[PDB]
């Protein structure tokens, strides 16, 4: 079976590089041409550029000329993407793709490149109350990095949740969740957001109460 | 540079239902060896893209036969025979033929369902976050269908663009809508020194937007 390992997500320096990996196997190393592709977050694919590990030759996308560079190592069957000086346009899914001439590829489940100066910073965590149904919010601000878990009451409540996408600004993360409840169930009734942290390893717990 | 074009952006299927989607080459893309490289994805958020077909009508291998590619030259069609639920996503086509290679935009599939309009809530800065010094102003959108939507913010009657952040949920999958959070952020200093917050949502579903406010 054509496999193709990459490496693991990066966090990234802004101004700072980074190489990417991609090993391959079942197949013979020097004879398939390896291909990168970028894809911004919610944005299409792009190319950057192909490689071929048997002779070295290489082409790329002259939109990355200055941007990606591809090198190779034969002895562990490994193609590497080096991206230089990394700005917020580099943040990005970067997928490896592989094919032998005139036969289709294989692609590789891509790395996650995120660029940010931040240290690991656990969440601020906001109750969002308002001024049949009713809305409450949970404001889950400025941590790092990716990912928190949002439930509420410790998962009991899942029907009319809305846990949206993250954002980063100013170099950390914000998201919000909203979730939607009878009218007869809140204030009468507890509601708690909870939010976990992994890579600060924290779990905090707000409750929403009336302004 | 080859460009690829596909259409639609984005078609509203129903299960079971049959659709076609186009790809058009700005030329041609065949290749000089006699094959045309061109090559359609699926690919659902989080994940690869999945090869479909490959050599303008050839499936890739495991792909279920409700898939067929078609097309010569510039012109270039993907067909599903019966619409699932795992169909659903962001098709791109692929051109191999002429360096660079390039891809189409993209064209969504996604669940067709009635017009509904958001249910829109505004929710003040909390007082933990104002006595940390900060001051957020949220609304929801929630709810709506179509996907396309606007959200304007006023402070005091005046527009405001500066430190809107926005952030759009995949289709629903219990009830295939979407929702959208919005999120003004400011100084407290600012925040106390205003009066009317307001977040106006403009939709498909009616001429005059949606407007949720608060005073303090
Ligand atoms: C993400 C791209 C995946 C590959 C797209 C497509 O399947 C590949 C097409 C290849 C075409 C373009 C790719 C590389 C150019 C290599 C030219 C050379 O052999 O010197 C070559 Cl000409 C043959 C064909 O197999």
């Amino acid at each position: 079976k054509v496999q193709l390992q990459q490496s693991g997500a990066e966090l990234v320096k802004p101004g700072a590089s980074v190489k990417l990996s991609c090993k391959a196997s079942g197949y013979t190393f020097t004879e398939y041409f390896i291909h990168w592709v970028k894809q911004r977050s919610g944005q299409g694919l792009e190319w950057i550029g192909w490689f071929y590990p048997g002779s070295g030759s290489l082409n790329y996308n002259g939109k990355f000329k200055d941007k990606a560079t591809f090198t190779a190592d034969k002895s562990s069957s490994t193609v590497y993407l080096e991206l230089s000086r990394l700005t917020s346009e580099d943040s990005a899914v970067y997928f490896c793709a592989s094919h032998a001439y005139d036969k289709e590829p294989y692609w590789g489940q891509g790395t996650l490149v995120t660029v940010s100066a931040a240290k690991t910073t656990p969440p601020s965590v906001y109750p969002l109350a308002p001024g049949s149904m009713v809305t409450l919010g949970c404001l889950v601000k400025g941590y790092f990095p990716e990912p928190v878990t949002v439930t509420w009451n410790s998962g009991s409540l899942s029907s009319g949740v809305h846990t949206f996408p993250a954002v980063l600004q100013s170099d950390l993360y914000t998201l919000s969740s909203s979730v939607t409840v009878p009218s007869s169930t809140w204030p009468s009734e507890t509601v708690t957001c909870n939010v976990a942290h992994p890579a600060s390893s924290t779990k905090v717990d707000k409750k929403i109460v009336p302004r | 540079d080859v460009l690829m074009t596909q259409t639609p952006l984005s078609l509203p299927v129903s299960l079971g239902d049959q659709a076609s989607i186009s790809c058009r080459s700005s030329q041609s893309i065949v290749h000089s060896n006699g094959n045309t490289y061109l090559e359609w994805y699926l690919q659902k958020p989080g994940q690869s893209p999945k090869l479909l077909i490959y050599k303008v009508s050839n499936r890739f291998s495991g792909v279920p036969d409700r898939f067929s590619g078609s097309g010569s030259g510039t012109d270039f069609t993907l067909k599903i025979n019966r619409v699932e639920a795992e169909d659903l996503g962001i098709y791109y086509c692929l051109q191999g033929s002429h360096v660079p290679l390039t891809f189409g935009a993209g064209t969504t599939l996604e669940l067709k369902r009635a017009d509904a309009a958001p249910t829109v809530s505004i929710f003040p800065p909390s007082s933990e976050q104002l006595t940390s010094g900060g001051a957020s102003v949220v609304c929801f959108l929630n709810n709506f269908y179509p996907k396309d939507i606007n959200v304007k913010w006023k402070i005091d009657g005046s527009e405001r663009q500066n430190g809107v952040l926005n952030s759009w949920t995949d289709q629903d999958s219990k009830d295939s809508t979407y929702s959208m959070s919005s999120t003004l952020t400011l100084t407290k200093d600012e925040y106390e020194r205003h009066n009317s917050y307001t977040c106006e949502a403009t939709h498909k579903t009616s001429t005059s937007p949606i407007v949720k406010s608060f005073n303090r």
